[PDB]
C-alpha cells in the first residue's frame, strides 16, 4: 500500500542541480537562471565534465536530458506553488531532436506541475543546429507549441550564423565567447556583437552575454544593447535561490 | 587559492593522480582547501621525468572531502585545445611504459 511507495522514498545522492542567476542591462526584469547538472556521491560533487565521455559511449545522453528537463519543470514548478515566477535555461544535446520521449516528457511535466511553457527556456548550441536542421527544426516546432522558449548558444562565430538566425529563427541567443571574452578591447568583436545585437532586437531574440568577469565587459555588453549576462562576476552556481 | 602546484614522483603516483575517463583529460590534485565546481585554476605540475613545471590552466570538475578512501582534493580537467593535448600525451606516454 501506502509503505511500500514510502519504503521507496529513503531515497539517497546522485543528479541534482545547481543555478545561476541571469542578470538584466537592455532587457525585460524576471527571475531567470541557468541549471546546470551535478551528481553527488558520498561527499563527492561532480561536473557533467567528468562523466560526460562514459555517457557519451553508453548513450545516457538522452535519457539524463529527459531527467534534467523533468527536474527543470518541477524545479519550476515548487517556484511557483511558492508565488515566484521563476524561468530556467536548460542545455540540451542535439540527441533530444529526434527522440520523442522528450516532447512527451515536457508536455507531462509542464501539466503535472501547471507550469507555463514560457517559463522553459531550452538551449542549444549553434554548431549542432545546422548539423541537425530539420531534426532541430521540427523540435522547435513541437516545443513551441507548448510554450517554450528554444534558443541557439555559442552563436555568433560562424560564416553562416547570421542566416541561422533569419532560418532558425530562435527565441534567445547565447552569444560565443569567442566574442565575449574579447569585447573589453576587440574591435573585431565589439562590431560582431553589435551586428547579432541588430539582428536579434527587430524579431525580440533575446540576447545573452555569458561566462562574464569584468566591470568593462560589463558595460561593452550593456552598450552594444545585450538583454542578459551570466558569469562569475555577475552571480556564482550553486542550489542558492 | 588559485595558484595550486602538484609534483608526481613516480608512474605510479602519476597513476593514481592522472583520470582518464575526463575529457580532456584530467589530474587529481590534494588541497584541503574549498574549490567549488567549475572553479578555473593554475596548476603547476611536475611529472617523474624531470623537474620541469607544466603549466595547466583547468576548470576543477570534481571535489572531495575525504570523507568515510583517498585524500581531500579537487579533479582538474585539462585545458581544451592543444596545451591540453600537450599535457595529456606527456602523461600517457609516460604511464604506457
Ligand atoms: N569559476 C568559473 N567556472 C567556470 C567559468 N566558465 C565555466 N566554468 C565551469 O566549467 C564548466 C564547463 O561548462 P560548459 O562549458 O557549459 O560545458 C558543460 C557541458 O558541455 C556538459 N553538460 C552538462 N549538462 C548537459 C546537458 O544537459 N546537455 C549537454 N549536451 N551537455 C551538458 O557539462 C559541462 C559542465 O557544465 P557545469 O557543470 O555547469 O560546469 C561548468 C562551469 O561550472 C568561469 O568563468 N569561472
Amino acid at each position: 500500500r501506502w509503505v511500500e511507495q514510502l519504503r521507496e522514498a529513503l531515497i539517497g545522492d546522485g543528479f541534482l542541480l545547481h543555478y545561476q542567476p541571469v542578470l538584466n542591462l537592455q532587457g525585460e526584469p524576471l527571475e531567470l537562471y541557468q541549471a546546470f547538472l551535478r551528481l553527488e556521491r558520498n561527499g563527492e560533487m561532480m561536473s557533467p565534465n567528468a562523466f560526460m565521455a562514459i555517457a557519451e559511449e553508453h548513450d545516457l545522453i538522452t535519457e539524463i536530458d529527459r531527467w534534467v528537463v523533468a527536474r527543470a519543470i518541477r524545479q519550476l514548478g515548487e517556484r511557483q506553488r511558492a508565488g515566484h515566477k521563476t524561468h530556467l535555461l536548460v542545455r540540451i544535446g542535439p540527441n533530444s531532436f529526434s527522440d520523442p520521449q522528450m516532447i512527451d516528457t515536457i508536455r507531462e511535466q509542464l501539466a503535472v506541475y501547471g507550469v507555463p511553457g514560457e517559463r522553459l527556456w531550452l538551449q542549444t548550441p549553434e554548431s549542432k543546429v545546422f548539423t541537425h536542421l530539420r531534426n532541430a527544426q521540427q523540435f522547435l516546432a513541437s516545443v513551441s507549441a507548448m510554450g517554450c522558449k528554444v534558443g541557439l548558444e555559442q552563436f555568433g562565430s560562424g560564416l553562416d550564423s547570421f542566416q541561422l538566425l533569419a532560418h532558425f529563427q530562435p527565441a534567445f541567443l547565447k552569444l560565443d565567447r569567442s566574442i565575449t571574452g574579447d569585447i573589453a578591447s576587440a574591435r573585431e568583436s565589439q562590431e560582431k556583437i553589435r551586428e547579432i545585437t541588430s539582428r536579434a532586437q527587430p524579431t525580440g531574440i533575446l540576447t545573452v552575454a555569458e561566462f562574464v568577469a569584468d566591470a568593462q565587459s560589463m558595460s561593452s555588453f550593456f552598450t552594444a544593447g545585450v538583454d542578459y549576462v551570466q558569469g562569475d562576476f555577475v552571480a556564482p552556481t550553486g542550489p542558492l535561490m | 587559492q588559485g595558484i595550486l602546484s602538484l609534483a608526481l614522483k613516480d608512474k605510479a603516483a602519476l597513476y593514481s593522480a592522472y583520470m582518464p575517463f575526463v575529457k580532456s583529460g584530467g589530474i587529481f590534485v590534494p588541497t584541503p582547501k574549498r574549490y567549488m565546481l567549475g572553479d578555473e585554476v593554475f596548476l603547476l605540475l611536475t611529472l617523474p621525468d624531470s623537474s620541469e613545471r607544466l603549466p595547466v590552466a583547468g576548470k576543477v570538475v570534481w571535489t572531495t572531502p575525504a570523507g568515510a578512501n583517498r585524500a581531500a582534493g579537487i579533479g582538474v580537467q585539462f585545458p581544451d585545445g592543444p596545451e591540453g593535448e600537450a599535457v595529456r600525451n606527456k602523461i600517457e606516454t609516460l604511464l604506457a611504459g
